[PDB]
RNA sequence: CUUUGCGUGUCUAACGCAAGGAAGUUUGAGGCAAUAACAGGUCUGUGAUGCCCUUAGAUGUUCUGGGCUGCACGCGCGCUACACUGAUGCAUCCAACGAGUCCUUGGCCGAUAGGUCUAGGUAAUCUUGUGAGUAUGCAUCGUGAUGGGGAUAGAUUAUUGCAAUUAUUAAUCUUCAACGAGGAAUGCCUAGUAGGCGCAAGUCAGCACGUUGCGCCGAUUACGUCCCUGCCCUUUGUA
């Protein structure tokens, strides 16, 4: 069985492409994104949790929104329900094809050969270009809705469906082709 | 002679003191075989003061955490006044407050 | 997909604790002014329910849900006063620039609305016992409307 | 429809609830307001951009004269005015001549406080080495 | 009478789940469990309902009775306490070999094991436990 | 674009702040690169530049 | 008419017993001890220190 | 920038308008329409009671989000 | 016990990973703390003290009153903020550390503060199961410096004290500024931890925006490194 709050099921659906797969953690599952358990012992037991689990807890931010899980549990509870509003298929296919996209290939890291701050180009990992897609969904979705008299679960609807897709509105989608911007000059 | 029933509070700093007399006077009351219940321990009262060590401001603001500790604890018996005061006035011990009471 | 999951009998609407606590209130207020019998204070234009509270209560019978609460919070813990009903609607002050703290409710309407069920005889003393108490008709009173409002 | 208002000699706006309009009103604020709205008989629901000649004529008789319809005494801005002995309400520019009044009182009688107004000091006995500094 | 009672523990909560022979009932102090807000955590509660199923629990009755630490850490108590009691219903009455498959299936899935994180305490010379004040400088 | 290579063992750790780390990989052959994130041997990654080997050390 | 005021309360009131110090009073538990003066007798009164 | 009352003008056209779109908010009023969030709550209500549109879910206290009902 | 399995090593000392287990970083967190010192600080913690000062027209002592709080302006620790993951009004129901010869239930009066008449407590017994607040549910508000923000200011009612003015606080009504995420610099921190949210104790007649402990809600990101800032040990150079 297994469904994310009981409306839809874990089983079916599938991993968008090669690459970010087994680091993702589907496949059981458990109803309710929220779970209190250890896993920060291990360095990757990071990549256990289901990625639902993963975007509640870093959804909250800065330091004033930052705990209230069960807020965050609502408002991607919303979300998930407008996402299957428009374009519907599965919420979590959807936004599994959306942190798919969301994350960098590419970095720059600082290697002078001693003495120069100096750039070079390096490939990004499986783990961080997760860790990076989900930070950057959300930090979108604040920004988008920090001032506008707009819902939070609204930003966060319409910032996943954004990231699935190649517009580019998105702040996530424009901030990996920034970072892609430096990295092909630093080759 | 008439059916009573006796409390008897027991308190001190030290552990090792009360086990003393936990074990002493239950033994003492099995030489006349009164109804003995066994010692009921309650909640440790643990005490505490912090103040800085340094006497003026300088250097780091470091803190002493002072403690005592104190330990009550009742033997339960039924039994009449008269036969109790023999037990309890042999094996007296240093440094612990004992008081005897009915009821 | 709709929502799954019961438990594994149908629930018994029997007792006032089966019934949700913020729909029974929805019930019982109503049943306060259609009934008539409570009474109203004059203070009702000023208040605001207490020290803490920075503005008066927005919904005019404001009044009768905390009397309705009050009522069956009695059957959830039998005995209680009113330093005890000072504690149970407590609230975060806002002090200004400095930082929060609690602060207790107000004891004039918290005190009323009692006196008012005891000139009925639901709720009452108790006099040597610290401490009020519903009575034998409080429960009834209670109890009826219970099954009513999930019907 | 009315956009814009003004009552008592002062701009009332549009585009607001009917209580926190009235707060816009020098001597005015949130929990008397309510009492005003109550003892008016107006809808808290409608918009301040309406209020027909009825209800703004009740609203006057009120801020003028509180004491009439058992308004009682701790809600009003000046308690005790100090000059004709009775429990008085200042609304609108009233207000600011009577801190005219008040403050021009203590500088002819010569307090340690009217002088922290004369020269446009901290009043309330506060250290102001370094907080209120810029000026 | 068929009886066992068992306890989990988040945190400083502890939830007494006594259980029994009966019609079907699974209720907190005397409410249902269909209250129990956060409603959200509600679903919680009835997990060991979901996994197990619903023709198990129908020969028993739960009774819980629950005190200490807060609103989220009192749900994961009576959490454990449900799953806690009908893993050790069996031992008593009901075939041991059945246990095997009740627990393991669960398990599968810290239901009875209880993760003993507590709140380490403050040092001085700082506002947290860990986190110090600042340093000035020139 | 890219195309995904997979790692076969971890070499070092690379850099003056040794946040960046240094792998051989298997197309899907093998060459080193550089590695920002967590990494551990069982591993798939992709690469836009096919080409590109990085320093052995 | 000389050499007392009203001393019933404040610091003014009470002094150190040992040192007749009244800062840094500890008058938890009824100790009224300066602090000096209690820290370096707090191991002959009772009070160890641990954790 | 936006307009407080009804506007009865746009009180006809309001009775099409908000039935073709996909979302139904409170934002979708004022994407809509040029009017506070506030009309919208009272509209969409409005709009349960007399009119056509269904709830997404059975209900929540801070973010409404109806569809079009479909008939 | 790093027990068992497989790697890693002159397979010696011991590391890594997986399984099992309440727990496998020495299981987590503290106390205790060497030899050398530094012209560190404290004669204002002391009946610990040498020397000097002054000793009745006093630097002893003590009484009335003021002052340490005085403001063109710099610097350091904190608090509340800028909002809609929010503010406001109603309802729901959950902690642990204390602490009292003062802590305060119960009943009446009062918008409030608070008062008044009884009443339990030398305390696992009474206050107290301290119905704590972030939280949850249902309403109104609508991006406006607005109801976010609560400084600044007038007027009134109680409380502690022998005395409240330079206002000790707590209330009630008003008064409604700056501030739209903070320039250069730079602090703290690796799991029940950060951060947020309260509570209790210490000083205390009265006063916490402070410190010391206590729980609750509970994340993100490392599991490496010697680039910056310091540290320890070798070889090396020194005027």
């Amino acid at each position: 069985e297994a469904k994310l709050f009981g409306r839809w099921s874990y089983d079916d659906v599938n991993v968008s492409d090669l690459s970010l797969v087994d680091y993702i953690a589907v496949k059981a599952c458990v109803f309710v994104p929220h779970t209190a358990g250890r896993y920060q012992k291990k360095r990757f037991r990071k990549a256990m949790c289901p990625i639902v689990e993963r975007l509640v807890n870093s959804m909250m931010m800065h330091g004033r929104n930052n705990g209230k899980k069960t807020l965050s549990v609502r408002i991607v509870r919303h979300a998930f329900e407008i996402i299957h509003l428009m374009t519907d298929k599965n919420p979590i296919q959807v936004f599994v094809n959306a942190v798919e996209n969301g994350g960098p290939r590419e970095d720059s890291t600082r290697i002078g050969s001693a003495g120069v701050v100096r750039r070079q180009a390096v490939d990004v990992s499986p783990l961080r270009r997760v860790n990076q897609a989900i930070y950057l969904i959300c930090t979108g979705a604040r920004l988008a809705a920090f001032r506008n008299i707009k819902t939070i679960a609204e930003c966060l609807a319409d910032e996943i469906m954004n990231c699935a897709k190649e517009s580019s509105n998105a702040y996530a989608i424009k901030k990996k082709d920034e970072i892609e911007r430096v990295a092909k000059a630093n080759r | 002679q008439r059916l009573h029933r006796i409390r008897i509070t027991l308190t001190s700093k030290d552990l090792k003191s009360i086990e003393r007399v936990c074990t002493e006077l239950i033994n003492g009351a099995k030489e006349k075989n009164l109804q003995v219940a066994g010692p009921v321990r309650l909640p440790v009262k643990t005490l505490r003061i912090t103040t800085r060590k340094s006497p003026c401001g300088e250097g780091t603001n470091t803190w002493d955490r002072f403690e005592l500790r104190i330990y009550k604890r009742l033997i339960d018996l039924h039994s009449p006044s008269d036969v109790v005061k023999q037990i309890t006035s042999i094996n007296i011990d240093p440094g612990v407050e004992v008081e005897v009471t009915i009821i | 997909p709709a929502y799954l999951y019961e438990t594994p009998l149908e629930t018994r609407v029997h007792t006032v604790k089966d019934v949700k606590a913020d729909a029974f209130i929805a019930l019982y207020a109503n049943h306060l002014k259609k009934r008539g019998r409570f009474q109203l204070p004059k203070w009702i234009d000023y208040v605001k329910t207490a020290h803490a509270k920075e503005l008066a209560p927005y919904d005019p019978d404001w009044l009768y849900i905390r009397a309705a609460a009050i009522l069956r919070h009695l059957y959830i813990r039998p005995d209680c006063g009113v330093g005890g009903f000072r504690k149970v609607f407590s609230c975060r002050q806002r002090r200004g620039v400095r930082p929060n703290h609690t602060s207790k409710a107000s004891g004039k309407i918290i005190r009323y609305i009692l006196q008012q069920f005891e000139e009925m005889g639901l709720v009452e003393s108790d006099p040597e016992k610290p401490g009020r108490r519903l009575t034998k008709n409080g429960q009834r009173e209670l109890d009826v409307i219970a099954r009513q409002c999930a019907k | 429809f009315q956009h814009i208002l003004r009552i008592l000699n002062t701009n009332v706006d549009g585009r607001e609830k009917v209580v926190v309009a009235l707060t816009a009103i020098r001597g005015i604020g949130r929990r008397v307001s309510n009492l005003i709205c109550k003892k008016a008989d107006i809808d808290t629901n409608k918009r301040a951009g309406e209020l027909t000649a009825d209800e703004i004529s009740k609203v006057v008789a009120i801020a003028s004269t509180p004491q009439q319809f058992k308004i009682p005494t701790w809600f009003l801005n000046r308690q005790k005015d100090v000059k004709d002995g009775k429990h008085k309400h200042v609304v609108a520019n009233g207000l600011d001549t009577v801190w005219r009044e008040d403050l021009e009182r203590l500088k002819k009688m010569r307090l340690h406080r009217g002088l922290r107004h004369y020269w446009g000091l901290k009043v309330r006995g506060q250290h102001t080495k370094t907080t209120g500094r810029h000026g | 009478k068929k009886r066992v009672q068992t306890f989990g523990r988040k945190k400083n909560a502890v939830a007494v789940a006594l259980c029994t022979q009966g019609k079907g009932l699974l209720r907190v102090n005397g409410c249902p469990l269909e209250h129990l807000q956060p409603e959200a955590l509600k679903v919680k509660a009835f997990e060991p309902l979901l996994l197990l199923g619903k023709e198990r629990f129908q020969d028993v009755d739960i009774r819980v009775r629950v005190s200490g630490g807060g609103y989220v850490a009192q749900i994961y108590a009576i959490r454990q306490a449900i799953a806690k009691a009908v893993v050790a219903f069996n031992q008593k009455y009901v075939d041991e070999a059945t246990k095997k498959e009740v627990r393991d299936i669960l398990v599968a899935y810290s239901l009875i094991v209880a993760d003993p994180r507590r709140c380490e305490p403050k040092k001085f010379g700082g506002p947290g436990a860990r986190a110090r004040y600042q340093k000035s400088y020139r | 674009q890219p195309k995904l290579a997979k790692v076969e063992k971890v070499l070092g750790r690379t850099g003056s702040r040794g946040g960046v780390l240094q792998v051989r990989v298997t197309f899907m052959r093998s060459l080193i690169r550089n590695v920002k994130g967590p990494v551990r041997e069982g591993d798939i990654l992709a690469l836009l530049e096919t080409e590109r080997e990085a320093r052995r050390l | 008419l000389f050499n007392t005021r009203p001393k019933k309360f404040g610091p003014g009131s009470r002094q150190c017993r040992v040192c007749f110090n009244r800062h840094g009073m500890v008058r938890k538990y009824g100790l009224m001890m300066c602090r000096q003066c209690f820290r370096e007798r707090a191991n002959q009164i009772g009070f160890v220190k641990y954790r | 920038n936006h307009s407080v009352l009804f506007d009865k003008a746009t009180y006809d056209k309001l009775l099409a308008d908000i039935p073709k779109a996909r979302l139904i908010t409170p934002h979708t009023v004022c994407e809509r329409l040029k009017v506070n969030a506030s009309l919208a709550r009272q509209a969409i209500r409005y709009l349960k009671d007399q009119g056509l549109i269904k709830i997404v879910g059975e209900h929540h206290h801070s973010q409404y989000i109806y569809t079009r009902n479909t008939s």
